[PDB]
């Protein structure tokens, strides 16, 4: 593995040259908002998003160094908090909205013309506000981002860790080279991770939100899409 | 699976 | 102003060590196997009574006190099943193929089978404490992370005072790092393997929130009014 | 009404 031997800065760039694009959504603005049109709307571009995540974490260091079914594994289970992550830093300066895509900002609001869906809605409205309070930084979010898919389903295994120790590396340098002190840097640190619990617990609640959809037959799914939700089910 | 296509080709 | 901001390290674990809730028991009842009812009935009498122990030791929590009524509340509501598990993989820590539930309740793997569903949370719960094995966790580290859990799962569901009182927690964690001799790098890479493990734990209480509310619905155990205003918080 | 508030109120 060639992923232990990089120095913080090297790990940095390659996150950063790895970033997926932000992907526009089908949003027809003249189309008034049904629960189905919505939702299709966020499961037609998390199927998009799915795609661009999948050769995202390839370039991810140390995740080719993995087995195949392995890969499959981590992927299955973070693919949600990879959307979510995502979409609460691309929401940090939006707020009261939710940038879903450049095209479809929704607020709270919106949120209530789907069923349980505004819950959702709130736990992502604060964590963007928990960022933006704490100012997170682009080399920061892509290494989180990381962290979720070499962590949500590690429970060989080692390289795994070797990897994630070596993140938490790249973390403290970029708040170092910030001027923190050490022990604002434990501090930042801490709260950081912290984060990811909330995260967790909001895919969570997306994936049985999701599961209920489709027994509602509301929006039709995409095959990857179905598949990425029996991994939880 | 489909993932395990993408991720292998 | 809060009290809990001017400990030291050294004080601010006496604290959370002598805040520590006891060690339930179970039932005597040596009649095995178990069935699927009398398993669940343990399980849920045993949480029952430890809930009222989670809660003053919740209020020996520092900063804890210095929280309104209401976001106490919130936040037990929040964390409570997350505290009962972390509690549970603790004690099983020198117990590597079990779970003890109480000294007289120590229940393997397949004894989960007894119970639909339940084996996929014993394996979560196992390979919780085993992580915790090969870590070394040390108790004092334990009680950080305990009380971290309960600070910190519903401060998002609501600068500020709990975060305030996180910081402190890992100023502690730190300064029990370093006084067991590690460097630096070891330091904060040990902090941020034992905060992704609140990840998982975060993962399996909501697994086992969603168990707990199925068996409700199955009617096999009659669940406690407390337990039942616990569950109906994370409201499916 | 709570049972959560009456312990919380009456811990020891
Ligand atoms: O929370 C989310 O964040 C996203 C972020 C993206 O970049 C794309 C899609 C989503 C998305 O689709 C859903 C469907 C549900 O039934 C429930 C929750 C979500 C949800
Ligand atoms: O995971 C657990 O850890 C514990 C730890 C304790 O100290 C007491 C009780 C529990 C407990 O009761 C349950 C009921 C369910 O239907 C599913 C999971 C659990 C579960």
């Amino acid at each position: 593995s060639l992923a232990l031997s990089l120095t913080a800065d090297q790990m940095v760039s390659a996150l950063l040259d790895a970033e997926p694009p932000i992907l526009y959504s089908e949003y027809d603005p003249t189309r008034p908002f049904s629960e189905a049109s919505m939702m299709g709307l966020l499961t037609n571009l998390a199927d998009r998003e799915l795609v661009h995540m999948i050769n995202w974490a390839k370039r991810v260091p140390g995740f080719v160094d993995l087995t195949l079914h392995d890969q499959v594994h981590l992927l299955e289970c973070a693919w949600l908090e990879i959307l979510m992550i995502g979409l609460v830093w691309r929401s940090m300066e939006h707020p009261g909205k939710l940038l879903f895509a450049p095209n479809l900002l929704l607020d709270r609001n919106q949120g209530k013309c789907v069923e349980g869906m505004v819950e959702i809605f709130d736990m992502l409205l604060a964590t963007s506000s928990r960022f933006r309070m704490m100012n997170l930084q682009g080399e920061e979010f892509v290494c989180l981002k990381s962290i979720i898919l070499l962590n949500s389903g590690v429970y060989e295994k080692d390289h795994i860790h070797r990897v994630l120790d070596k993140i938490t590396d790249t973390l403290i340098h970029l708040m170092a080279k910030a001027g923190l002190t050490l022990q604002q840097q434990h501090q930042r640190l801490a709260q950081l991770l912290l984060i990811l619990s909330h995260i967790r617990h909001m895919s969570n609640k997306g994936m049985e939100h999701l599961y209920s959809m489709k027994c509602k037959n509301v929006v039709p799914l995409s095959d990857l899409l179905l598949e990425m939700l029996d991994a939880h089910r | 699976k489909i993932l395990h296509r993408l991720l292998q080709d």
